[PDB]
């Protein structure tokens, strides 16, 4: 789910920030051989405050 | 927490306490995070 931060700054910045907390992998397998692989994995768990 | 309590009222009232105190506060925490990681590369771990 998207945390966001809503700094709404009239002149000129309007913050509608957001960024989800959410379990995630992002992996980058890279295959070797023997069924092997060396990955570039982002294991994140957030969670809303 | 600590009064010690003399009083004569009877007589004349004439208070007379001793009031101490003394805490004793222990706290450790030991926490220990393992990280696998690439030769020559960084990797995090981040609990917080």
């Amino acid at each position: 789910s998207e945390v966001p931060y809503q700094e709404a700054s009239s002149s000129g910045a309007t913050s509608t920030s957001f960024k989800e907390a959410a379990l995630s992998l992002e992996v980058t397998p890279q295959i070797t051989p023997d069924n092997r692989i060396i990955v570039e994995v982002k294991v994140t768990k957030d969670a809303p405050d | 927490s600590g009064i010690g309590i003399g009083f004569i009222t009877d007589n004349i009232i004439l208070d007379l306490q001793l009031s101490a105190m003394e805490k004793t506060g222990n706290g450790e925490i030991v926490s220990q995070p393992k990280v696998v990681t690439s030769d020559k590369e960084t990797a995090k771990i981040l609990k917080g």
